[PDB]
């Protein structure tokens, strides 16, 4: 797995992102240059034992979406330390940091049914005063939580549901 | 509907669908060519990953092959079917005749019996062997152990406790090879079968040829057989072929599963590899087991890892050692290191118990003066430990005795011994009253009124 | 009575009727590995070291590792039914186990569930398993004694009320037998005992609680199992659970005592842990921390003086100082004491029997080493009577030790020190004893005053058994009040002397062994 | 022997009261089953938010 | 006195049954923080009996 | 402001991610609040980006990963000077006996340089300690280093707690007494002895318990060692007292251990003999004042050679050396009067008078030890005129070398003496010449001076 | 998976031009202080066996020469250096 | 050790015997074969009987009876068939 490696490049091109604006176009060239390494074909060459600037050339040869110094630098670095790999994750962290520096988080709203849409506006609005963010809503449903609604928001969550109800009493008899 | 992505000697890693994954020890399926291959899952790895010991040969194995998921722990025929036939680790049959009948299949991996359920008794055993039941007595439903290097008799001395007790009790019986050699479970089974008595003993063997996967689950076969036999409120006679095989065929793995080593190479769950397997042979309120478990110790180091957490679990424990074998002594059992828990005054009596411990008494007194005769020669001892010296070295021969399975190494007949017959043998030597007999008298004899006869031929 | 159904059915309603159905929100996490008892999750960004993680099922973990980006938490129970994927909760919780008075003579797991099967506990409530020993200015110096009821220990190695005396020895010497000894000798003492069994099998626990069971000893004391099948988690938090449960009694001003067997398996399973969780090993493999494991441990064992007591107690007791006493058990291979975990607990403890094997096989039962074991307590922790009597038998031993050698040249040495030459091995004779008879202070002391004041030095040495047995039987019947009074206060005077010395002048004479 | 008839006692009680207690759960969890209501079940929800 | 208890139990067996229901319907409505005479009883005695 | 957040906390190592223009400097003490309590850390590494490996000085239970960390700008720093005598003091310098605040004028960093070679001065003034076979034998002078070597049980505590007691009695020297690893029973022993015989008021004690992390238990010595400079900066002469070097250096090997640092020759650490030379350097006699010390040091299953003890030989000045046999025998202080040596004994420090009369007791007793095994073969009369002689006043002086301590007072009952080392030569002279061969041994057992064995010679 | 001394600012000035010999290859900067040793990151031309000058006029000896960085040993106090200088 | 546990027996060449000329130095009380007579041919396994625990004891002996000997008749003919045989 690759999260604790991923993160000091998440941060570096994300700091410099920031100091460049160009946040919301550096994500786009990442989730691209994470799909090239998805290809069933460069995933071998990514695993065969190259000396690293051919690698990092013959994987630049394959984008022309990427901005032609610091996506390539970024790129070039990677390769450099062998750990093209981790990109998918370098993705998701970067993607991470920018939702944690904008002040916008997303909250899961999981239910035994949709909601009547002011359920949904004392959700988000009170969710608000949990947490300091812009909140996102994207509810889901369920009948294992057959009624009451489950909150989960980051890895804190509000258990509202009957199951866990019924089944956190039945664990006191 | 998974993929191996990795084969590293018997421990083989395959891959499934998120949702999917097995669980722990859930039996996987390949077929190795023209073949089929059963794979026991160890660990979960991260990812859908999940690590596994191949129960048979790994050569042919590609990467990429196709896996079924079987739903199911290893399972094996179980009661009256499995009796008087010899089964594979997988309980498959290995014998040539047919299938086995059986009515119900159980998995290998269970819980020990709950303390509330465990049962507790003194009722004695009688062995013909002079040395065990004086030193290392032992109870119908306890625990035995024979500890020794290689080649010095622990094997024999199995085969002799079997002839002794299980032919002379009613109840059903069941034999676990454990790594140990082919010839001898060949040999055993032709006897049974040439003896009539194959139909009440149930045969189990992942003996030395095996890879690893089969000589580390064999022995938890052989348990369930017995604890089926034992939960159906019979008693029950488990024999183990060799159970160092056991930790050894983990510590063969234990590298490849990816686990730091430990203290002398040894694989770190040691103690609870061996714990969880030990403390489910046991008898209980509804049915009793007696077990008698050979333990090989490497290099002769009775310090090992492995002997030493094994000491904790048995209740009698025979040492033998191979100073004494070089004598021609057999058996080669070292008195000043067995020990049993039922030699106590409340269960074996007085007599019996003071005579056992005024042999160890005689036999320490005598280890400590070698040093002095090794030096100075026996001319310098006092006058009394002439006479200590002269009756330990007539005790170690009478602790000798000749069996019916060594009739093929020495011709002389096998001789069985009774106990009351023994302790007064012993009690007459340590007071002194064959005090004028030669030494070679007591060599290989049964009591002491053959060695008073053997006296007089010389 | 039990037809009172009634009960049954009101009583599920009063756990229905208080079940308090408001929601708490907490913290979540999934697991990704399960492998040997040792779980990894993903998740838990406000996990605690140490607490506990519960799973699925009435199962918890305890979150040994906060790596950066993962846990590593140790499953306390059966494991193989987790699986990757699995949601698990982060209560706020740290261990704690039941505790009480209740619990004497109850058999219960690490987890104060009981085992025995004989219906739930009747605790005093909870306790945390994890402590901090009372500081420097809570002690009171030890300075009462806890009787063994062995001639060979409560004269040579006195043991004290808060003191911590390690039981070490090769297998099968008796390492269990005299702590066993030391327990049921308290059936009659005030001292509350704590027996906490550390991976021994359970067909031998089952043993020994029946033989506390035969004598009267099982009514008065705890005992914690954790059965050599049980994970590695619940054998190495066993020995805090039983100080926990011995500390409750302590902090109330009462005496209690408490007996490790084995920490050399609670070490086992500490490094197993340990290597499961790649942590870097040490020497034998065994951990960094594995001295501030047991340290953290032993140094629980303590006596606490009465202002602390009262200051606990919020003032409901006064003037009593409560204490535990502490005797651990550690197993050294081939008599080696320069081992890891033998010479850590060496350094911690305030003393040492050493068992020899030798000594076992020779006959001298129990095969305590004089020579090499000490109490650092020493004579403040006895009756004076003792103190005053065993002064000389340490001489006479020590006198014998240096002789020794010459043993075997006997025959050849001069009669002025084949005096001490014999009158060591009559001692030696004397300190012999057997299993599950414990003596009481008086009848020690009259022996050991026996054989200081010269009585013995024409006996034979094979009968100085029975010239004991004859000795205390005669005793026990034609001065009983004089046994009375030591008993009752170990004092000694010129008077007691005399006294003595008749007991003895007609016994010689009037009587036969 | 007395001792040991009054622990068999405990023991039985107990383990009637897990009976109990289990199909007692589970019947409540079947009588929600079909006394669940999107007008009450709405108003779980309202009021888990408003205590939220 | 251990086959007398024995016939406690099952006299206790035979009792439960009854107070079962009630439990269930009890638990039910705390939970759901509301009052409800059920309809369909039916179920509730099919598991009454069946398991017991 | 707190400006660092833990990020990883595993067994008593904790990390913690700073700013890169914020990293702590190495040995720099960081404080963070485990809930209601709080707890410091000492930074051990600098490694990687900003972040920081460091040991808890604490129980580290209840810590989360992203706790705020604030970082103090200097190690850890004690109070010291006459504020802290008679006080009670845990690693970090605050007070455990409950008493109250320290009252401190000052505080100092318990992390410093040793002297320069420039700075020392060598001189060569014995102390003089009232204990009868350590002033004859192994006399050590101030500035010094002495090693109490024995195993288990021998009496090393209750020597230093002698000593203590007469140095603060009779010399009126200020003392600090630094628990290395400090069984808290014995602790508390200590304590209360000092305080009965009203020593107290003179020594600074100092206690890392043996339940401690061992972080602390690591550095207690250092902290004792920094109140120890303090009173030698103001011209004093002070005395030291470590109660275990061998728990030191345990304390040594658990913090490489968790550091993860690859280990060496028996387990140790690598860096073990740097850290005991980074410790034993400190005590010197700087021309401004002078710091003298003795110490106890373990010796495992009596090897005297794996590497703490074998390590610490180089920096001993004297070593005087504990046996449990003569312990047996009853006649404490139970030192071996031939194996304990010592670097300031030969003429021209001690004089010919000192020098002569302890090469006299050392023959005599080499000689006793041929002697006892003709008698044990032949009994006593085979011998000679003067070899009964030579034995009776072998037996003699191994007698009075025995003497009662006020602090074992409690043990026997017996009160104490205090001995002069005039008087000390003067007896064994006495004995040796045969002045005082018409007395029986007994009157010289547990005697004190030579004129007490005269007196007590009559009622016997 | 371990990081091998590649961290957040200096994989950020990689990003800025990814070959920075712009900068003069005489001189580094430390990343790394433990136990007497530093790892210096830059000192392109340092050669095995070099002194290398730290702040306060002291010298350490590279020792160990790697892919990227330099590990070296302190001739004198090192408590007091810091990762940066 | 690890392969004397795999074997069928052992046949022990000594160093001690070998030097002085005993060729082959087959120590016997050491050296087995664990199937035993079951593979010799009749006549042979009649002659042998248990010879090699006649030539173990002969062996052991003269551990005790070079510097002393008792019983000196019948174990003198005991070690001349012992030498004879050797
Ligand atoms: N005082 C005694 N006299 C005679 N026999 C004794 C005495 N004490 C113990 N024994 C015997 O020694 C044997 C071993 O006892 P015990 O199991 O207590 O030793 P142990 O050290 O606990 O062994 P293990 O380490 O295997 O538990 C027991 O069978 C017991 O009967
Ligand atoms: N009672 C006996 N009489 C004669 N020889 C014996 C006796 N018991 C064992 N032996 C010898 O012990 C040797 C070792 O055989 P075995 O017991 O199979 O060792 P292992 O225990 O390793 O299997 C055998 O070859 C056999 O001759
Ligand atoms: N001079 C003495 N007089 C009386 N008892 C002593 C003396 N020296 C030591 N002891 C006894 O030795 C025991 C332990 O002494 P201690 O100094 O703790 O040994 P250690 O050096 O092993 O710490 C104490 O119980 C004490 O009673
Ligand atoms: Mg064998
Ligand atoms: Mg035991
Ligand atoms: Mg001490």
């Amino acid at each position: 797995e690759f999260i604790t490696v991923a993160r000091p490049y998440a941060k570096a091109a994300f700091d410099f992102a920031v100091e460049h604006q160009s946040v919301e176009r550096w994500q786009d060239m990442l989730a691209f240059a994470a799909e090239v390494t998805k290809n069933e074909q460069m995933a071998e060459l990514l695993s065969g034992a190259l000396a690293p600037e051919t690698l990092a050339e013959s994987f630049i040869a394959v984008a022309g979406e990427q901005l032609d110094e610091n996506g390539q630098n970024l790129i070039r670095v990677m390769a450099e330390n062998g750990r093209l790999n981790a990109l998918p994750d370098v993705l998701e962290q970067f993607i991470h940091l920018r939702a944690v520096s904008e002040a916008t988080a997303e909250v899961d709203v999981i239910s035994a049914a949709a909601l009547s849409e002011q359920q949904l506006a004392k959700i988000s609005a009170a969710m608000e005063k949990r947490l300091s963010r812009k909140v996102k809503l994207n509810a889901k449903i369920d009948k294992s939580v057959m009624a009451g609604v489950i909150i989960r928001a980051g890895d804190m969550v509000i258990d509202g549901s009957v199951r866990g109800r019924l089944e956190r009493l039945a664990d006191v008899l | 509907t998974g993929k191996i992505v990795q084969v590293i000697g018997a421990v083989v890693d395959v891959e499934f669908p998120q949702d999917a994954v097995p669980r722990v020890y859930d039996a996987l399926e390949v077929q190795n060519g023209n073949e089929r291959l059963v794979l026991e899952v160890q660990q979960q790895l991260g990812g859908g990953i999940v690590r596994t010991i191949a129960m048979g040969s790994s050569d042919g194995l590609r990467r990429g092959l196709d896996v079924k998921d079987l739903e199911h722990p290893i399972e094996v025929p179980v009661g009256k079917a499995t009796l008087g036939r010899i089964m594979n680790v997988l309980g498959e049959p290995v014998d040539m005749k047919g299938e086995i009948g059986e009515e119900e299949r159980w998995a290998i991996h269970r819980a020990a019996p709950s303390y509330e359920e465990l049962s507790n008794s003194q009722e004695l055993l009688e062995t013909g062997i002079k040395v065990i039941d004086l030193m290392a007595p032992f109870a119908k439903g306890g625990k035995v152990g024979l500890f020794g290097g290689a080649g010095v008799g622990k094997t024999v001395n199995m085969m002799e406790l079997i002839r002794n007790i299980a032919i002379e009790h009613s109840g059903y019986s069941v034999f676990a090879g454990v790594g140990e050699r082919t010839r001898e479970g060949n040999d055993f089974y032709h006897e049974m079968t040439d003896s009539n008595v194959i139909d009440k003993v149930s045969l189990v063997y992942g003996q030395m040829n095996e890879p690893p996967g089969n000589r580390l689950r064999v022995a938890l076969t052989g348990l369930t057989m017995a604890e089926k036999f034992r939960d159906e409120g019979r008693d029950v006679l488990l024999f183990v072929d060799n159970i160092y095989r056991y930790t050894l065929a983990g510590t063969e793995v234990s590298a490849l599963l990816g686990r730091m080593p430990s203290a002398v190479g040894y694989q770190p769950t040691l103690a609870e590899e061996m714990g969880v397997l030990q403390e489910r042979i046991t008898s209980t309120k509804t049915g009793s087991i007696t077990s008698v478990q050979a333990v090989y110790v490497p290099a002769d180091d009775l310090t090992d890892p492995s002997p030493a957490t094994t000491f904790a679990h048995l209740d009698a424990t025979v040492v033998l050692s191979r100073q004494i074998a070089s004598l021609g002594i057999y058996p080669a059992v070292d008195p000043l290191d067995s020990t049993s828990r039922q030699l106590d005054p409340l269960v074996v009596g007085q007599e019996h118990y003071d005579t056992a411990r005024g042999v160890q008494s005689i036999l320490q007194r005598y280890q400590e003066l070698k040093d002095i005769i090794a030096i100075l020669g026996m001319d310098e001892l006092s006058e009394e430990d002439k006479l200590v010296v002269a009756r330990a070295r007539k005790i170690q021969r009478f602790l000798s005795q000749p069996f019916f399975v060594a009739e093929v190494f020495t011709g002389s007949p096998g001789k069985y011994v009774s106990l009351k017959d023994t302790i007064r043998g012993f009690k007459g030597i340590m007071e002194g009253e064959y005090d004028h007999l030669p030494e070679q008298a007591f060599y290989m004899v049964g009591s002491i009124e053959e060695a008073v006869e053997k006296a007089k031929k010389l | 009575m039990q037809l009172n159904s009634t009960e049954i059915s009101e009583l599920i309603k009063q756990r229905i009727a208080q079940f308090n159905v408001v929601s708490e929100a907490h913290n979540e996490g999934t697991i990704v590995s399960v492998s040997d008892g040792v779980i990894r999750i993903h998740g838990l960004a406000d996990c605690m070291q140490g607490e506990m993680i519960s799973l699925p099922g009435n199962r918890y973990a305890i979150a040994l590792n906060l790596e950066r980006d993962s846990v590593g938490a140790v499953v306390m129970g059966p494991y193989a039914d987790l699986a990757e994927g699995m949601k698990v909760k982060c209560t706020g919780r740290i261990l704690e186990v039941p505790v009480g008075r209740g619990l004497l003579g109850r058999v219960v797991n690490t987890l104060g569930a009981p085992i025995d099967g004989k219906g739930p506990l009747d605790h005093d409530g909870f306790s945390a398993v994890e402590a901090i020993a009372p500081g420097v200015i809570e002690r009171q110096s030890v300075d009462q004694p806890v009787q063994t009821g062995y001639k060979a220990v409560d004269s040579m190695i006195p043991i004290g009320r808060g003191q911590r005396e390690l039981i070490i020895g090769d297998r099968q010497t008796g390492k269990t037998a005299l702590a066993i000894d030391a327990i049921i000798n308290q059936r009659d003492s005030g001292i509350k005992c704590i027996y906490v069994a550390i991976g021994q099998k359970a067909s031998t626990i089952s043993n020994v609680v029946r033989k506390l069971e035969e004598h009267g000893a099982l009514a008065n004391t705890i005992v914690v199992v954790a059965t050599a099948s049980e994970s590695a988690a619940l054998q190495y938090l066993a020995p805090y659970a039983g100080c926990a449960m011995g500390e409750y009694f302590r902090d109330r001003g009462e005496d209690a005592l408490i007996i490790y067997d084995d920490l050399s398996k609670q070490a086992v399973a500490y490094r197993q842990i340990s290597l499961l969780l790649r942590r870097p090993p040490g020497r034998e493999a065994f951990p960094g921390d594995v001295f501030y494991l047991h340290s953290r441990l032993l140094e629980r064992a303590a006596r606490v003086n009465a202002e602390y007591v009262e200051a606990f107690t919020k003032g409901e007791v006064k003037g009593k100082t409560g204490s535990l006493t502490a005797l651990p058990i550690i197993e050294t291979q081939a008599g080696d004491v320069s081992a890891f975990v033998p010479t850590n607990v060496i350094s911690i403890t305030d003393g040492q029997i050493f068992l020899e094997t030798n000594l076992f096989n020779a006959g001298i039962r129990p095969a305590v080493n004089p020579g090499i074991s000490v109490s650092r307590v020493g004579g403040a922790a006895q009756t004076k009577i003792m103190k005053k009597l065993s002064g000389g038998i340490r001489t006479a031993l020590a006198q014998y030790r240096e002789l020794a050698a010459f043993s075997q040249f006997a025959s050849d040495l001069d009669d002025a020190t084949r005096k001490q030459l014999d009158h060591g091995q009559k001692v030696t004779e004397l300190l012999k004893q057997k299993q599950y008879a414990p003596m009481s202070v008086a009848q020690q002391s009259l022996v050991l005053f026996a054989a200081e004041r010269g009585y013995l030095a024409d006996v034979e040495l094979s009968k100085i058994g029975s010239f004991e047995a004859a000795l205390l039987a005669y005793v026990d019947r034609d001065h009983a009040p004089l046994m009375q009074e030591i008993n009752q206060t170990g004092g000694y005077n010129d008077e007691i002397e005399g006294k003595l010395k008749g007991i003895l002048d007609s016994f010689k004479a009037t009587q036969s062994w | 022997a007395q001792a040991e008839i009054e622990a068999e006692r405990k023991r039985a009680r107990e383990e009637l009261r897990k009976q109990v207690a289990i199909l007692a759960v589970a019947g409540a969890e079947k009588i929600i089953e079909r006394s669940v209501d999107e007008a009450a079940n709405s108003d779980i929800v309202d009021k888990l938010v408003a205590e939220l």
